[PDB]
């Protein structure tokens, strides 16, 4: 599970993320769509060109949901269970895709806050993202 | 796989700016810290008992430089990667029995290390090309399993 | 990969006793029930709304027979599996964009279906040979990604 | 997570596994070593020939641990926490191996109880084995 150090490491890095939800979320999605083009299949209703209004709005929601889970890190499943039915039942998102989006989020964090993303913080954030992915695929 | 002109430019262009020693040491240390089961393969390196020990271990640092130098052999002949990595495939598959999922994990860590070193110069298109490269190398490394 | 005389015998011997229609229908239905995200690829098959609906669906059963028949093409030319699956690789990789981890999951399900149909005749050595076969087929199916 | 139906499915099939702990555990391990020979690396101290006393004794312990997790299926992590330190910290078992052992266990169940291992039960047992593997790699 998430240790006490994991939780403080995650909360610590998110003090740098929390003010950039739209910017970092949009960049995470744009990186995912360009690096892993098959992920575009889940967004046929979107304009997927750079900086489109739909990508910006959706990216803000994704990161906002992560911030929610960070604020209630003691029960991530309780905060995000409302997204489980959407992703696992309605959308049928292949579980491999959560690792792809998580990789893109870590790249965004590394680009903007390289000194904060130490090996130990990286380890904690990987466990946090894996825990979120398990809730959303449940 | 096939490589576009833009992909080749993104790969060779970034490669000339990579600190092979520092990025290689960092990627290997992150593998051992983020995915600690990988430490089982490196007991000959001695003290891997903490993040501090791993990051200061001279055998980890030396090995990480050799690993990234090999990625450079891929950069320097992108259409011949499978042959370039044939002997390394025998080592990792036949001798070490490293599960290929670990090759994917090292490649993903390398991308995060490159992103940290290059910041916004590591554009989405640059990440796409480098992610393709680490995937192609991982596939070549797993060849002797099939 | 290299096939031993014993592996070839275990594969061809078991294959002659396989109920292609029944084992194929059961393997595909289990894929859709055990790993429900795979249903996203089969919306054209109609009612996948419950395990009972999936197991009784004419299109799931017909497709499962076609899938297992394709495995039979591997059994009948074990040294040419790669050429046999080249067109199917184009379909699944270029057109359907099925993640290759799903090929692994289908192969593992097939092993469990064969175990259920053959009981103790599915010896550990037989399982080893068939696991190798489904791995080789999954690799041939994933080729057009690399 | 495990739904209420998953929990009911797992317990039912385990009433037939209990009382065969040594036999089914030994067969699961023998299948794993033969089907996936690299897994033998974790047991250099064992005699790995068929029906060796170490394989039989260890297989009984593995299945006994599974039966224990089934008996306390509502909190698998508390029940298996001691084994987590052993597998993740001391032994450093690569997480891929938990899927291999789980596959071999499902093969053993299918061989002996094919009618009990319906698609819905297979689905629930897969989720249970995945949950155990997640605890043991924490
Ligand atoms: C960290 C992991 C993820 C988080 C936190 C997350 C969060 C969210 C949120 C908050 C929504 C909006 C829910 C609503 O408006 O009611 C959403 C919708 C959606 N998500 Fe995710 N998501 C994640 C991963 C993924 C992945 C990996 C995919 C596919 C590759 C995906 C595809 C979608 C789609 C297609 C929608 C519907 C979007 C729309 O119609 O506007 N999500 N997600
Ligand atoms: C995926 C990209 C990888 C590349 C390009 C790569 C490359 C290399 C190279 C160049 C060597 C040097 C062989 C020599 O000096 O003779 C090596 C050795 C080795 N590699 Fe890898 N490797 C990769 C992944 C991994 C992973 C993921 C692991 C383990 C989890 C691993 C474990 C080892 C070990 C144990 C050695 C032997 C070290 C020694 O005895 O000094 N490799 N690899
Ligand atoms: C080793 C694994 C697999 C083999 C040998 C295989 C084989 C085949 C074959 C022979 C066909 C041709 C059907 C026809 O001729 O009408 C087919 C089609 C198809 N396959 Fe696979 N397949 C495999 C795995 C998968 C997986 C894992 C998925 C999805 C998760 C998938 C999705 C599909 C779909 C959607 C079609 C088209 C069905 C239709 O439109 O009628 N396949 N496959
Ligand atoms: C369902 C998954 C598993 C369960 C329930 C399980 C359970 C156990 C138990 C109960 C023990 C003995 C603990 C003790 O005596 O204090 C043990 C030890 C051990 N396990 Fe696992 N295990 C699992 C998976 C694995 C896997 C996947 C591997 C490696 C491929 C593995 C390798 C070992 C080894 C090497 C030992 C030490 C055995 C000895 O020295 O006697 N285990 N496990
Ligand atoms: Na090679």
């Amino acid at each position: 599970v998430l240790s006490a150090a994991d939780k403080n490491n995650v909360k610590g890095i998110f003090t740098k993320i929390a003010g950039h939800a739209e910017e970092y979320g949009a960049e995470t999605l744009e990186r995912m769509f360009i690096t892993y083009p098959p992920t575009k299949t889940y967004f046929p209703h979107f304009d997927l060109s750079h900086g489109s209004a739909q990508i910006k709005g959706h990216g803000k929601k994704v990161v906002a949901a992560l911030i929610e889970a960070a604020n209630h890190i003691d029960d991530i499943a309780g905060t995000l269970s409302k997204l489980s039915d959407l992703h696992a039942h309605k959308l049928r998102v292949d579980p491999v895709n959560f690792k792809l989006l998580g990789q893109c989020f870590l790249v965004v964090v590394a680009i903007h806050h390289p000194a904060a993303l130490t090996p130990e913080v990286h380890a904690s954030l990987d466990k946090f993202l894996c825990a979120v992915g398990t809730v959303l695929t449940a | 796989v096939h490589w576009s002109a833009e992909e080749k430019q993104l790969i060779t262009g970034l490669w000339g700016k990579v600190n092979v020693a520092d990025c290689g040491a960092e990627a290997l240390a992150r593998l051992l810290i983020v995915y600690p089961w990988t430490q089982r393969f490196f007991a000959s390196f001695g003290n891997l008992s903490s993040p501090t020990a791993i990051l200061g271990n001279p055998m980890v640092r030396a090995h990480g430089k050799k690993v990234l130098t090999s990625f450079g052999d891929a950069v320097k002949n992108l259409d011949n990667i499978k042959n370039t990595f044939s002997q390394l495939s025998e080592l990792h598959c036949d001798k070490l029995h490293v599960d290929p999922e670990n090759f994917r994990l090292l490649g993903d860590i390398l991308i995060i290390v490159l992103a940290a070193h290059f910041s916004k110069d590591f554009t989405p298109e640059c990440q796409a090309a480098w992610q393709k490269l680490v995937r192609v190398v991982a596939h070549a490394l797993a060849r002797k399993y099939h």
